[PDB]
């Protein structure tokens, strides 16, 4: 690891610390995730093993590449590929005029492809938040931080309960569903989609019940006609207030009548009925998609 | 050829999923002769280790997938080495099981627990070193399709009612544990590595089913699993004579998941009768 | 509730980095002598003996002083500046560098140090070095050893916060126990100078056991109306106790008291795990609901099987005990 020269600190993800480093041989910028093994009581953390194993089977243009893995005493380095920003910082930097619609469409028709690729490999990202979608100056958006990802078998079984950041948690996860599957990721994307159009978080709750109640307020309170089984779900209480399905023309005003339909399908209560990643790429909304180049501020 | 056992999947495209699974079956190589490299060891020493790893898995209620991940890690790492002495077998196996538990389970046992079960022959620091050594020798390819992962798919496809619904478990708990019991006694024989994991699972399923159900649920033709069935014959006869066990219950494990917890009963006694 | 957090982590300051040197020496200038001590230009903390004081120095003169003061002794004179913040410091404590490290990587000096307070002194004078460095002429204050009941009575409440394993902490010696307790009271600075200018351990414990049941609520300072927390919600996530000293990436030092529940606070931004003082937890900026005075952070769990799923760290500089 004497070949890499650090240039700056990028930030901290699920584990380790990410630095910008330039390879002295080829002179190509690369990201470097560092894990201090000595501080880790239980050897290499499970998140690190899962990532490194999953990221070495996923080679897509929309998933950050794992260039290399290096081990120098008491230190594990993952050499990724360098990307110039994160969607969150881009959205904040464009919080006055907003991301143009073609760019939003392209960014949604580049996360769905990577998500479909992961799902066909039976991988659950489970950490789809704006800080984990990295964008470069060429106009490409890529998934990152697979530390919380998991490879789900056929059939699935009971996996880790509380997953995903609270702001982007599916209602089935909130209500303590026994089995969850790919559908959760789709919910996250919907939450991200409405964030790009509106520029602010769709369901900003500070506690589990608060997030659940914001979801109910926006989308209505689920009954057995829209979500068969809710009224039997472990964390469902009959005392939930009755709200009624705020119209989508007021939830995301700027979206057309096809973007609205795609968002509604992405935000379906019933995980079985919720649109899949590949079933969304055939949506008419992605009929005139392009690849515009963002004008990043650094 | 292996046509298309999978039904129409909504969460993904059936063709791509099946192609990826089959390519996984071809990217992780196994060698039945990985013991000729280590002249001191003998096949019986492998079984004794693997049997032991089942027992540990029972003590801590570790899933079957964890044990088969450990078995795959062992039989792949040991194929990349030379002149390994029997004294190091236990450390390699325990490190492999530690890696598998970290990979698969929600709350894997702590490192000190793994060290304790070794009865002092291996320490926490030895396990930490060997786990990194294994993960390096395997080139970080720690996501294979194990022999039980295939049986899960086969049983899901065998018992389907409303099309799709391939991800939610739906199949008897008593038939799955009978085949998994024949697949734990077959796994103790190093010749089991001669056949692909999917073919091993299909052969066990057929041995406890009809020759039509296996082909419906796996897509294999008779000529494909003929050799595996012939080799499995004496391992199935012993299990049939002994009598299949029952679905035991475990503390803290839901009654709908007891079939996914490894159950070491006795394998070195049936293995020597089968090999007879 | 139960805390499977390994409270030893907060005292280790893992956030400060990995490669740290671990000087294992000591020094105790005479019990009554006029000494010249170098000062840190910006540290405004009122350091009590026995406290760990992390520091992240960026200024060239600060780095030079620490580098040259690393070899010849390791004591710097942290003044306890009075309510008149600029100069006007009459007393103070000496700190001794026990964990030093440089980092030229990224092309910046940045020296990360960890020092623990040793002695107390009255500043007889304050001369200025040739490079923006204060040399303080200070006469060491005496420890007036002149008791057990008071220590046990204080333990009677020290157990309610972070039910204690045993007497391993809280040294038997009255002075050490008194200083350790004084380092934890969420009282403000004006009462902190008085507690520092006490003297014999007895009057210190009688001022600590004094302000342990009298104070009722920790409230917003910059407005004085919001009722942030009460001692019933207080608890310690670190061996050092409910309160401790940490540093943010910019060098500022914060005394963050750990509590279970706080009210009248609203959160800003989203949870982050960058430079987190408590490993495995994420922090969100907290501001009071009436004057938007940055009061602290709300830490939440981020890994699997974490005992306290949420607590609060309130910076003592914005709390007025009442
Ligand atoms: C090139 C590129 C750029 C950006 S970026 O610019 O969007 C990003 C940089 C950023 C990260 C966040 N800081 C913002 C600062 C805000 C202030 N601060 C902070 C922290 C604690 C504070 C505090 C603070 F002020 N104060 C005042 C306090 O008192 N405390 C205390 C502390 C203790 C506590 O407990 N409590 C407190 O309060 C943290 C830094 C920089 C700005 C946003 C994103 C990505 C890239 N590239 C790239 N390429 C390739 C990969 C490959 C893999 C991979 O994973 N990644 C990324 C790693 C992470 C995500 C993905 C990759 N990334
Ligand atoms: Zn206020």
């Amino acid at each position: 690891m004497e070949n890499f020269q650090k240039v700056e600190k990028i930030g901290e993800g699920t584990y380790g610390v990410v630095y910008k480093a330039r390879n002295k041989l080829t002179g190509e910028v690369v990201a470097l995730k560092k894990i201090r093994l000595d501080t880790e009581t239980e050897g290499v953390p499970s998140t690190a093993i899962r990532e490194i194993s999953l990221l070495k089977e996923l080679n897509h243009p929309n998933i950050v590449k794992l260039l290399d893995v290096i081990h120098t005493e008491n230190k594990l380095y993952l050499v990724f590929e360098f990307l110039h920003q994160d969607l969150k910082k881009f959205m904040d930097a464009s919080a006055l005029t907003g991301i143009p619609l073609p760019l939003i469409k392209s960014y949604l028709f580049q996360l769905l492809q990577g998500l479909a690729f992961c799902h066909s490999h039976r991988v659950l990202h489970r950490d789809l938040k704006p800080q984990n979608l990295l964008i470069n100056t060429e106009g490409a958006i890529k998934l990152a931080d697979f530390g919380l990802a998991r490879a789900f078998g056929v059939p699935v079984r009971t996996y880790t309960h509380e997953v995903v950041t609270l702001w982007y948690r599916a209602p089935e996860i909130l209500l303590g569903c026994k089995y969850y599957s790919t559908a959760v990721d789709i919910w996250s994307l919907g939450c991200i989609f409405a964030e790009m159009v509106t520029r602010r978080a769709l369901f900003p709750g500070d506690s589990e019940i608060d997030q659940l109640f914001r979801i109910f307020r926006t989308l209505g309170t689920p009954d057995e006609v829209v979500w068969p089984g809710v009224t039997s779900m472990p964390d469902y209480k009959p005392s939930f207030p009755k709200w009624a399905r705020q119209d989508f023309s007021k939830v995301v005003p700027p979206l057309d009548e096809d973007g609205r339909s795609l968002l509604s399908q992405m935000l379906h209560y019933d995980p079985n009925k919720r649109i899949s990643a590949k079933a969304a790429l055939a949506h008419p909304f992605f009929q005139d998609v392009t690849k515009p180049v963002p004008h990043l501020r650094l | 050829s292996r046509g298309s056992p999978l039904p129409v999947l909504s969460w993904a495209n059936r063709e791509e999923v099946w192609k990826i699974m089959l390519n996984k079956e071809k990217t992780y190589l196994r060698d039945q002769h990985f013991l000729e490299q280590h002249p001191l060891l003998q096949p019986k020493m492998r079984a004794i280790l693997l049997d032991w790893l089942m027992e540990v898995c029972e003590v801590y209620k570790l899933h079957r997938e964890t044990f088969y991940l450990a078995q795959d890690f062992f039989d792949r790492y040991m194929a990349t080495q030379e002149n390994v002495v029997k004294t190091l077998l236990q450390l390699i196996g325990i490190s492999s099981l530690f890696i598998a538990a970290k990979l698969e389970e929600i709350y894997p046992p702590k490192l000190h627990q793994f060290a304790y079960v070794t009865d002092g022959a291996c320490s926490g620091d030895e396990i930490l070193t060997m786990e990194l050594m294994i993960m390096k020798a395997l080139k970080w390819r720690l996501s294979p399709l194990t022999i039980v992962s295939w049986l899960n798919v086969y049983m899901q496809v065998a018992y389907l009612n409303d099309l799709h619904e391939v991800l939610l478990p739906q199949y008897p708990q008593q038939i799955f544990i009978q085949i998994a019991e024949l697949l734990d006694l077959c796994v103790l024989d190093v010749d089991c590595l001669e056949f692909p994991y999917g073919i091993l699972a299909a052969s066990a399923l057929y041995h406890f089913s009809s020759s039509e159900l296996m082909q419906k649920v796996s897509g294999y033709q008779w000529c494909d699993i003929e050799n595996c069935v012939k080799w499995m014959v004496p391992f199935a006869m012993v299990i049939r004579e002994t009598g299949s066990s029952k679905l035991k219950h475990f503390r803290g494990v839901a009654d709908e998941d007891a079939h996914n917890i490894q159950t070491h009963r006795d394998s070195l006694d049936l293995l020597d009768k089968a090999r007879a | 509730n139960i805390i499977n957090f390994d409270t030893s982590l907060p005292t280790s300051h893992t956030y400060l980095g990995a490669d740290m040197e671990e000087f294992h020496g000591r020094t105790l200038h005479d019990d009554d002598s006029c000494q010249v001590i170098p000062v840190l230009p910006q540290v405004m903390m009122i350091l009590i003996p026995g406290q760990t004081l992390p520091l992240q120095l960026f200024h060239p003169q600060e780095v030079s002083m620490v580098r040259n003061l690393i070899q010849k002794d390791r004591t710097f004179a942290v003044l306890a500046y009075s309510n008149v913040q600029e100069r006007e410091a009459q007393f103070g404590t000496t700190a001794e560098i026990y964990a030093y490290r440089e980092e030229q990587d990224f092309g910046i000096e940045i020296v990360k140090v960890k020092a623990i307070g040793r002695q107390r002194f009255k500043v007889l004078e304050l001369r200025t070095q040739s490079d923006g460095i204060q040399q303080a002429k200070v006469q060491i204050l005496p420890e007036c050893v002149l008791a057990e009941t008071l220590m046990d009575r204080i333990k009677k409440q020290l157990r309610e916060w972070d039910e204690n394993l045993k007497d391993d902490s809280l040294p038997s010696n009255p002075i050490d126990f008194s200083y350790r307790v004084a380092a934890c009271l969420p009282i403000d600075d004006v009462l902190r100078i008085q507690l520092l200018k006490i003297g014999s351990a007895i009057q210190r414990l009688r001022c600590e056991l004094d302000i342990m049941n009298k104070c009722t609520s920790l409230c917003c300072k910059q407005c004085q109306e919001t009722e942030i927390t009460t001692k019933n919600e207080i608890f310690s996530l670190s061996l050092c106790g409910p309160m401790a000293a940490y540093v943010n990436p910019h060098g500022y030092v914060h005394e963050t008291l750990t509590v279970y529940k706080a009210c009248n606070l609203n959160l800003i931004g989203r949870p982050s795990t960058e430079h987190s003082w408590f490993p495995g937890y994420a922090w969100t900026v907290a501001q009071c609901k009436i004057c938007a005075s940055h009061i602290g952070w709300k830490f939440t769990a981020t890994k699997k099987d974490m005992s306290p799923q949420k607590f609060w760290g309130l910076t003592r500089s914005a709390l007025l005990p009442t």
